[PDB]
């Protein structure tokens, strides 16, 4: 058994990692113009037994070192940042554990718990449900959020609203991008921001420099939230310590 | 010893099996056997080629059950006439032709029983229509590489005819193996019956061509040929001007009239002269 | 035979070719390229190029990295 | 060992359909074929045993193969119905043994005839002198019922082992439905 | 008692051995009488691969039996 | 035309920009890449540079 | 049922080498082998083949043999070494449509439902395409027999492929008729196909050899088409078929008259482009 | 000998990287012999994706020596 | 020029950090005392 383990290692230690790649468009049945997130892009060949059709612009592929041609393709990827940002609170927080906020309970409930199951009453009226709302007020705000999170088991996503930023060029915006991507991945889904104030910010005359791409990702999220996407089964939940300071448009 | 005038005769039949098996699994290094007929110390003849089920990785490729090998050769003896594994080949995908550090190793296994196992590379990418970068090889002893002694004792002006690529010279050539000049065994047995069998047609020319639309297509070209001649009524008029070597580099953004204006004249001729002549024979022949 | 060579010319025009964008020329049959590498290099051209169809989306050779 | 190739020719003619022999006429000759293909395999591992017929449609029912799992599968509900045509039975026996993987084997054929034949004796004697130029030794073993004293088959074996052949025989059938395991004990013991 | 093995080239060789010899013994013997180490000694008899630890009585391979060898192709 | 196939496989040239040159016909030249100095091709006077 | 067949030049060649390997029999042998391929989109494809051992004796020529174990294992190897590949039918070397090919197809139809055959050429001389294929249809009808079955030719052509077009165009390197201009049509089908119509006029002249002397079955179903051909012989030259013919000559030649008029002016502009390079260098250079 | 050869190819220079995702898709359909490869599409366990600081990403079909259950994104 | 990260006892197995290239599980040279390569320190490392 041990020697078998050893030869599994042996025969395992000859494969070669393969260049992760992405395709822009295509020219022929065989010509393919793709690009890896390494940087550059090169014309590249493929395999004649691997569904040359299912390679729509947007797909995710892998490439071999040696000859740089398509060998295998893989489904979506999910940027482990948000993954470990997704499912880390098993809090036993219960409505029993809370009190003094019944009206708030129901208020929140309607806008996040009602439509996710039944849409009828609304179209019977003929009004799309809202997209995102938030509270304002130590009153059990964050705690209440953690509590309500315990009622889906599939589609709760929370973010601290500050780790989002980065030190590299700009990928912070890419982060929120992937976020809304996963949102559309499981159409029922709840994204959450904790004290979105800091990231929120407001208007400035370019005092600092990082404020620039800060506001960049800011307007990025602005667009992503309510522009050119039929907001369906996707609620945003926010809270503050001063609901004054953020952008008036937000 | 050898004379570096080895002159490997292959065939007109094996190379199509080489490229079809080489290209159907192109980005992996596919390989197989070479089943041929030995002749004297100088030349060798490889007539038949077959592959095996294989198992590969990115940088390596192996074989599988050996039973496949003996049972395949028994069936080729009883059907046709018996032969012998002339050598073996493999297929660099889009590389060129050299012996890599693993390609050299199973060659070393095969050169023990017979010392003249020919190692063959076929590249089914670099081959466009003409050249088919093949370049068969065979090892030289690295013991004589240690001696600093130059092998193979050139006794004929037939070896140093084809020059190696620099990329194959970066690899083990010429420190562990050598190249061999080859040609192809051609005969009326085969050469007459691939020429007079492949590009042939039967009615494509005794027929007319969309008779209401051929004359319509004789306006679909001529209409823009007016305005293309208006550009030819333009570009000559800006001559006796800036030194027409300048009129080569400058005109690379847009199309010139002059070359494009004789382009359609060939098209507007052969579309008409063929269709006029082919119609005037059916008047005679058909009643 | 010229046609034979003219068809066999495309041995450069194989698959593993890098992608770029053409910028400018200074003479016949030679110019300078721009790829995602940003680094610019001054390389020749081949016959089969229609000089007339040249912000040129261009592919370049992998190893030698010339205009194709 | 010794180079031969044992080729059995089963009898699927329509006169072999009754139940005069005790289990079945089909199964009794089947186990007779089963024990001789265990006698030829274990005395020489190179011999494959496949079966042909001599009926109206001379079919390759099972291929000439060393496995008997196809032979054991087809001989159940084999449908032994058809007119006998032995005049082409010589040709479907001889041309089969020229399709073998070895011609240096001894051409040895057994033939099971259990039906009245309508051959010409003038046609088989041209086929027998054909086998003289083809150097073929066939031991014909009679089963079932037939014209008694095997008409045209004594005259064929004599014109088979003629011209210094002197080694083939004609195992004739007894017209009694007894157990056929003792009838074929003479070819399995010696030639 | 001897045996026989044929390479794909059609070679024909013998090896005087004894029924108590393992296949690995033959591996070494024709490593000395052929050159190829036991690594690529993929040998076939009766259309079957032999393991190097069993005695000759395990395969009933008699004297001068027609075995068949192929190398263990594994280049790349 | 039957030779560029054994000519074009050559690496191209390098686009550089010179602030100025100095003695021994050498040239301080930039590339976004750091600067260097090499000689000049004899066919090039430097007062013209 | 089947639109057409597609044959690669490999399997075209992969019979010839076997015809060489059995060419030492001298006396008589037809090459018969298993045809492999993969028919898709109602188009018959042919990819690979080998040949099965097969003999034939002239007296009582109803005795064939297919060593099916050689058919079982080698296809099992080929199903292993290419699982995309499968059986498509069979072929034979086909000089003259031998007699056993009425039940060879029925012997091995338990593998391929539409077990198609292919007749090839080993001694090429024709003006057509020397690859022929039939199909199996059966009939309880007309007049002939209660059990009737006759083969029918589905059309045939040699398909190409991007892999093998590299090979064959390297393997030709011979006399060629490339540069299709005004002349390739003149020789591929105006020199040639008019003589192609010879051997079809002369082919029905060969059936005509039975007027009172030839073979005993007479006509029944051969003359319904021949009655039609002299009936569907085209219209005579009296109608506006005369007049509308002069009409289009009076239209097609005008385009040629314009296009030739352009050809004279272009080369005249080229003439000054040599008189600019003749006079403006003899004073300069010398 | 196998562990020794491992150690041989288990030299001292190593590439650092961080986990991105551990891939688990099925084997492809359908595979044949001839040009088979025991590496590509022959099982469902297990694959993953990583990134060195040099900003590269390669696909691992083979886990390697250690197990991955101990690991995570 | 090279920057340290951390180490382990009984076996060299140090962790390096460099400017543009990534980090590597690394080793020292015997030709120096095995000690004063502790964390928070700048060291030299051959190019190859
Ligand atoms: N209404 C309440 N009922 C019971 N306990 C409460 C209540 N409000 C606050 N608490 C307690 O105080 C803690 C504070 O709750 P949080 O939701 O973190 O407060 P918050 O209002 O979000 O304050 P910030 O924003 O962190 S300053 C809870 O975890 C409880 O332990
Ligand atoms: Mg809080
Ligand atoms: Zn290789």
């Amino acid at each position: 058994k041990q020697y078998e383990k050893s030869e599994n290692d042996l025969k395992a230690l000859q494969s070669v990692g393969q260049i992760v790649g992405e395709v822009l468009k295509q020219l022929t049945e065989e010509k393919f113009i793709v690009k890896a997130t390494n940087g550059p892009r090169y014309v590249v060949g493929c395999r004649r037994q691997l569904d040359k059709s299912k390679l729509k612009p947007g797909t995710r592929v892998a490439l071999d070192m040696t000859t740089l041609t398509i060998m295998r393709y893989l489904p979506r990827e999910v940027d482990p940042l948000v993954y470990n940002m997704s499912h880390e609170d098993p809090g036993n927080v219960s409505y029993s554990e809370i009190g003094g906020l019944s009206e708030q309970i129901r208020e929140l409930r309607e806008v996040i718990e009602l439509p996710l199951t039944n849409p009828e009453l609304f179209q019977r009226v003929g009004i799309i449900p809202p997209k995102g709302c938030l509270l304002y007020g130590g009153t059990g705000k964050t705690l209440l959020a953690r509590a309500v999170a315990s009622q889906l088991d599939c589609n709760f996503l929370k973010v601290v609203s500050s780790s989002i930023v980065d030190k590299y060029i700009g990928e912070s915006a890419r982060l929120i991008r992937e976020m809304f991507n996963y949102a559309r991945d499981h159409q029922p889904c709840i994204i959450f921001m904790d004290e979105i104030d800091a990231i929120g910010g407001r208007r400035f005359s370019e005092g600092t420099s990082a404020d620039r791409e800060i506001q960049r990702t800011l307007m990025e999220l602005l667009n992503q939230m309510d522009g050119f996407d039929t907001l369906h089964r996707v609620k945003m939940i926010m809270a503050t310590n001063r609901p004054d300071t953020l952008d008036p448009a937000l | 010893a050898v004379d570096t005038a080895e002159q490997v005769y292959i065939s007109s039949l094996a190379l199509l099996k080489m490229l079809k098996h080489g290209r159907a699994g192109v980005p992996m290094e596919v390989m197989g056997l070479m089943l041929g007929e030995f002749v004297d110390d100088y030349t060798v003849r490889v007539i038949d080629v077959f592959a095996m089920p294989q198992s590969g990785t990115g940088v390596s490729v192996e074989a599988v059950d050996p039973v496949f090998q003996a049972k395949m050769l028994d069936m080729l003896k009883q059907t046709g006439r018996p032969e012998m594994v002339v050598g073996w080949y493999h297929s660099h995908p889009g590389f060129g032709c050299w012996l890599s550090g693993v390609d050299i190793n199973t060659q070393q296994s095969f050169e023990a029983l017979s010392e003249r196992a020919v190692a063959v590379v076929v590249d089914p990418i670099q081959s466009v229509k003409g050249k088919v970068v093949i370049d068969a090889f065979r090892l030289i002893n690295a013991n004589m590489m240690v001696l600093g002694h130059e092998p193979r004792q050139t006794t004929s002006n037939l070896g140093h005819l084809n020059k190696p690529s620099i990329q194959a010279l970066i690899h083990g050539l010429n420190r562990h193996y050598y190249s061999i000049t080859i040609n192809y065994r051609k005969n009326e047995l085969e050469q007459k019956m691939l020429l007079n069998l492949h590009k042939k047609s039967w009615m494509e020319g005794l027929t007319l061509q969309d008779y209401s639309e051929h004359c319509k297509h004789n306006e679909s070209v001529v209409k823009e040929m007016l305005e293309l001649a208006k550009n030819y009524n333009k570009a000559v008029e800006e001559e006796d001007k800036m030194t027409p070597e300048q009129l080569a580099i400058k005109n690379v953004g847009k199309q010139d009239p002059k070359r494009h204006l004789e382009e359609h004249v060939d098209v507007l001729m052969t579309s008409n002269i063929v269709q006029c002549l082919a119609a005037m024979l059916d008047t005679v022949v058909f009643k | 035979e010229f046609l034979h060579a003219q068809e066999e010319v495309k041995r450069i025009q194989s698959i593993p070719l890098v992608i770029g964008q053409f910028l400018e020329a200074v003479d016949q049959n030679t110019a300078i390229v721009g790829s995602t590498t940003g680094s610019n290099y001054y390389v020749r051209i081949l016959s089969t190029i229609d000089r007339e169809l040249l912000n040129a989306s261009v592919a370049l050779h992998k190893h030698s990295n010339a205009l194709v | 060992m010794v180079l031969e190739s044992t080729m059995v020719c089963v009898d699927n003619s329509e006169y072999m359909r009754n139940g005069d022999f005790l289990p079945t006429r089909l199964q009794a000759q089947q186990d007779a074929v089963n024990i001789v293909c265990h006698s030829k395999t274990r005395s020489n591992p190179e011999n494959n045993v496949g079966l042909i017929t001599l009926a109206n449609d001379c079919e390759v029912l099972t291929t000439l193969t060393p496995d008997t799992g196809r032979i054991l599968s087809k001989l159940h509900t084999v449908q032994p119905k058809g007119k006998i045509t032995f005049c082409t039975g010589i040709r479907v026996a001889h041309l089969a043994l020229k399709h073998r993987q070895g011609k240096n084997h001894k051409m040895r054929i057994i033939a099971f005839v259990g039906s009245p034949v309508e051959d010409n004796e003038k046609d088989l004697v041209k086929l027998a002198k054909r086998l003289k130029k083809e150097k073929v030794n066939v031991d014909i073993i009679n089963f079932g019922e037939e014209e008694v004293n095997t008409e045209k088959l004594t005259a064929f074996v004599n014109t088979l082992n003629g011209k210094d052949g002197t080694g083939s025989h004609l195992v004739t059938v007894p017209p009694g439905p007894s157990l056929a395991d003792a009838l074929i004990s003479s070819p399995i013991l010696a030639g | 008692m001897q045996i026989f093995v044929k390479t794909l080239t059609g070679k024909t060789i013998t090896l005087e051995v004894e029924p108590s010899d393992t296949i690995e013994n033959v591996k070494a013997k024709i490593q000395d009488k052929e050159g190829i180490p036991p690594d690529q000694q993929r040998l076939i008899f009766a259309g079957k691969q032999l393991e190097d630890g069993r005695t000759l009585s395990d395969y009933n391979i008699q004297k001068e039996s027609t075995l068949h060898l192929v190398l263990r192709l594994r280049g790349g | 035309l039957r030779e560029e196939l054994q000519l074009l496989q050559e690496q191209g040239s390098y686009v550089g920009e010179v602030v100025r040159a100095m003695d021994k016909k050498k040239v301080l030249v930039k590339v976004p890449e750091g600067k260097f100095v090499v000689d000049v091709d004899k066919n090039i006077d430097i007062n013209d540079v | 049922a089947v639109q057409k067949v597609v044959v690669h030049p490999l399997v075209l060649l992969s019979v010839v080498d076997h015809f060489n390997r059995i060419g030492k029999v001298g006396n008589q042998k037809r090459v018969v082998g298993v045809l492999l391929g993969s028919w898709q989109k109602k188009v018959l494809d042919v990819s690979n083949s080998f040949a099965v051992p097969f003999d034939e004796d002239d007296k009582d020529d109803s005795v064939w043999f297919l060593d099916h174990d050689y058919l079982e294992n080698m296809y099992g190897m080929f199903k292993k070494v290419n699982a995309r590949e499968r059986i498509v039918g069979w072929y034979h070397t086909g000089p003259k449509l031998h007699k056993n090919d009425i039940a060879i197809n029925e012997l091995m139809k338990r593998y391929c439902p539409n077990s198609v055959l292919v007749i090839i050429d080993v001694k090429p001389k024709d003006l057509g395409l020397p690859t022929e294929a039939y199909i199996s249809v059966e009939e309880v009808h007309d007049d002939g027999t209660p059990t009737s079955k006759t083969f029918e030719h589905v059309t045939s052509e040699i398909g190409a492929e991007e892999a093998e077009e590299v090979g064959v165009e390297h393997l030709l390197r011979d006399i060629k008729d490339t540069t299709v201009g005004t002349l390739s049509q003149r020789i591929t089908n105006q020199v040639h196909g008019l003589k192609g119509l010879n051997s079809k006029l002369l082919d029905i002249r060969s059936y005509l050899e039975k007027v009172a002397t030839g073979k005993l079955p007479i006509n029944h179903q051969i003359i319904y088409q021949l009655q039609d051909v002299f009936n569907l012989l085209p219209d005579v030259s009296l109608q506006e078929f005369v007049k509308a013919f002069y009409l289009k000559t009076n239209d097609q030649m005008v385009v040629v008259y314009l296009a030739s008029l352009i050809r004279s002016v272009v080369a005249l502009h080229n003439l000054i482009n040599n008189k600019i390079a003749n006079r403006d260098a003899e004073k300069k250079e010398g | 000998e196998n562990s020794e050869k491992i150690k041989v190819n288990k030299t001292l220079p190593y590439l650092v990287s961080n986990v991105i995702e551990l891939l688990d898709v099925d084997p492809n359909d359908q595979e044949e012999d001839g040009a088979n490869i025991d590496l590509d599409s022959q099982r469902k366990g297990k694959c993953a994706v990583i990134k060195t600081s040099t900003r590269q990403t390669y696909f691992l079909p083979v886990i390697g020596l250690v197990d991955a259950e101990k690991l995570k994104p | 020029c090279t920057k340290i990260i951390n180490a382990d006892s009984e076996d060299p197995k140090y962790i390096i950090n460099v400017k543009q290239f990534a980090k590597f599980v690394v080793d020292l040279s015997d030709q120096v005392a095995p000690t004063d390569i502790e964390e928070g320190m700048r060291v030299g490392v051959d190019r190859n």
